[PDB]
């Protein structure tokens, strides 16, 4: 219709992984590791109607999300608050205006997507050193699939909910 | 829906 | 640099058999896989991290436990002749690239009395060969063995060899109509003739067999036929 | 789920290589080719997340991404005996990129040019006392040795060996039966120039 735009936030802090989804600056979803049943809910009534196999599905992305933050924390330690936040911003046309993968720790910018998609800005040295693995493995390409495919597809899908 | 940081620093 | 231990086991149906696999390298997905021909690869069980199980495609008469992040072990609790396969550990570090160990072969027979270690016997280069050709083809034959479950490997002056050596993929049935059929394998180790002339060199042809363990019940009267290396071997000779 | 057309593949040795790979899934999912060389676990030869459709490899090894056909076909421009392996495409769905499926396999044997063919049978005889083998050996890459029809005379596959240090590489097979049994006749369709 007019442009949108869809953004996770996922946070680790020394620990308590949270991550808290929004669409058009709207928060939508939330997982906290210190809820008496740490798994995604809903924020807004329009996610409700989203069947318990949602709600599982992105559930057990959130325990694997925990143990890939306590890695990258810990590793982090070796060379608090991890930060990830990710999505999608999309024009009229509905279609992927500009993709996002930032990864900061302790308010500092570590290593973020470029516009391209295909390239990475890092400060750090250490950052210099992800980087080096990271377009080794592809890791671009990887998220670049995410922010083209599902992201665009499922804003569309939230956006039909409201 | 979220997504796997697949991924490690 | 994944490791998986055992590389080689015999078992009973019926039997306890647990496979490890440890990685040094700091990932967090591992994965066992079971190899099969007319199957490829198929997933028995995963595991993203210490504590974390996810079933794969055939996980039935499998358990896994995945204790640490350097350790993910895979259960057989009561050993089924189906379950006769070789295992693949691997670990990741990125979504679909998997790093692999190097296999854990695994034989589970119903009735240990149908096992057999393997004759080995080596043929020396014919002398037409060495006239016509100028080089010398030695023969090793392991025969009469099951289950089809040996490692055959040249040694020349007490050193493996791997150079002019061609070992046949897959052993052939000695009664080829019978399911039970006991095996036999052939291999080659070529040498020029000046080297087989010399009677200072040592050649010998060894088949490690794998069957039955030190802790297998056996009450019989020939040997028990447990794992245990069977070889022949020749000295070259001047003629 | 992934499909390749064909579980075993043969190529001349120098010559180039197409292995097909085919996905069923609707959304493109993560695509690989793994190696598997004889006696080993697998290896990752490449992989295609996103972006440009032809990914490189090692061992100049390409693959070409065809979201039309939904393919995934391995390349390579000219094969060497020592690729004669079996290639495994492989595949993760998007949003379960880290379950990994593999296909069949397609067993690929490259047969190494034999430059001067000499195709004789020898018999050999044990080191240690009557008993005796065959030896058919130094045939072109095109022979094909038969089976035995009989359950008392066994004869394998041909073999290539590879002497290293002469660059020497050469075809074989063994027959033998505890049995009249006589190397003039051991073999199959073999070369009537073969010595014997």
């Amino acid at each position: 219709m007019g442009p949108h735009s869809m953004r996770y936030y996922e946070t680790a802090t020394s620990p308590r992984y949270t991550s808290v989804g929004y669409v058009d600056d709207k928060e939508f979803v939330r997982f906290d590791s210190d809820a008496e049943n740490p798994r995604y809910e809903p924020q807004v009534p329009w996610m409700e109607q989203e069947g318990p196999e949602y709600w599982e599905r992105i559930t057990q992305i959130a325990k694997g999300q925990e143990q890939w933050f306590r890695v990258n924390l810990r590793t982090l330690l070796g060379y608090h608050t991890l930060q990830w936040m990710y999505g999608c911003d999309v024009g009229s046309d509905g279609r992927l205006l500009r993709g996002y993968e930032q990864f900061a720790y302790d308010g500092c910018d570590y290593i973020a997507l470029n516009e391209d998609l295909r390239t990475w800005t890092a400060a750090d040295m250490a950052a210099q050193i992800t980087r080096r693995k990271w377009e080794q493995a592809g890791a671009a390409e990887y998220y670049r699939a995410y922010l083209e495919g599902e992201c665009v597809e499922w804003l569309h899908r939230y956006l039909k909910n409201g | 829906s979220p997504a796997e940081a697949g991924f490690f620093l | 640099a994944v490791t998986q231990s055992p590389r080689n086991k015999v078992t009973v149906t019926g039997g306890n058999v647990t496979l490890s696999c440890r990685q040094t390298n700091s990932h967090n997905y591992m994965y066992w896989y079971r190899q099969d021909t007319g199957h490829g690869l198929r997933l028995i069980h995963y595991s993203y991290g210490a504590g974390n199980l996810q079933i794969g495609d055939v996980p039935d008469g499998y358990k896994a436990t995945r204790t640490t992040q350097e350790d993910f072990f895979l259960l057989l609790e009561l050993a089924s002749p189906s379950q006769t396969s070789l295992y693949f550990c691997a670990s990741s570090d990125a979504p679909g690239q998997l790093y692999f160990g190097e296999g854990s072969k695994l034989t589970v027979l119903e009735d240990l009395k149908n096992v057999f270690p393997p004759e080995v016997a080596v043929f020396e280069p014919s002398e037409a060969e060495i006239s016509h050709t100028q080089k010398a083809t030695l023969v090793c034959l392991a025969t009469g063995f099951y289950p089809d479950h040996v490692e055959l490997s040249w040694w020349v002056n007490g050193k493996e060899v791997h150079s002019g050596v061609c070992t046949d993929p897959q052993p052939l049935k000695e009664q080829p109509a019978l399911n039970d059929s006991r095996y036999a394998l052939s291999s080659r180790l070529r040498v020029s003739a000046t080297f087989w002339q010399n009677p200072r060199n040592h050649f010998r042809c060894q088949v490690q067999f794998y069957g039955l363990s030190e802790n297998d019940e056996w009450t019989q009267d020939r040997a028990k036929p447990v794992t245990q290396i069977v070889s022949a071997e020749a000295w070259g000779r001047a003629d | 789920s992934v499909t390749q057309p064909d579980a075993r593949v043969t190529v001349s040795e120098g010559a180039s290589l197409q292995l097909r790979c085919k996905y069923s899934y609707s959304a493109t999912p993560y695509l690989f080719w793994y190696v598997q060389y004889p006696r080993q676990g697998l290896q990752m030869l490449l992989k295609y997340y996103s972006g440009d459709p032809v990914v490189q490899g090692v061992n100049g090894f390409e693959a070409e991404f065809s979201k039309s056909d939904s393919s995934f076909h391995l390349r390579k421009a000219s094969v060497h005996w020592s690729d004669s392996a079996v290639y495994f495409c492989a595949v993760s769905a998007k949003g379960t990129g880290s379950k990994l499926s593999f296909g069949k396999g397609a067993k690929l044997t490259v047969s190494p040019n034999i430059q001067n063919p000499d195709p004789a049978v020898y018999q050999l005889r044990d080191s240690k006392s009557d008993k005796s083998v065959c030896l058919f050996t130094d045939f072109d890459s095109q022979t094909n040795v038969s089976q035995s029809k009989d359950s008392d005379v066994y004869i394998t596959d041909k073999c290539v060996l590879d002497m290293r240090s002469m660059d020497f590489k050469s075809n074989s097979a063994v027959a033998w039966s505890n049995k009249d049994f006589a190397c003039a006749n051991a073999f199959n369709s073999i070369i009537p120039e073969d010595t014997f």
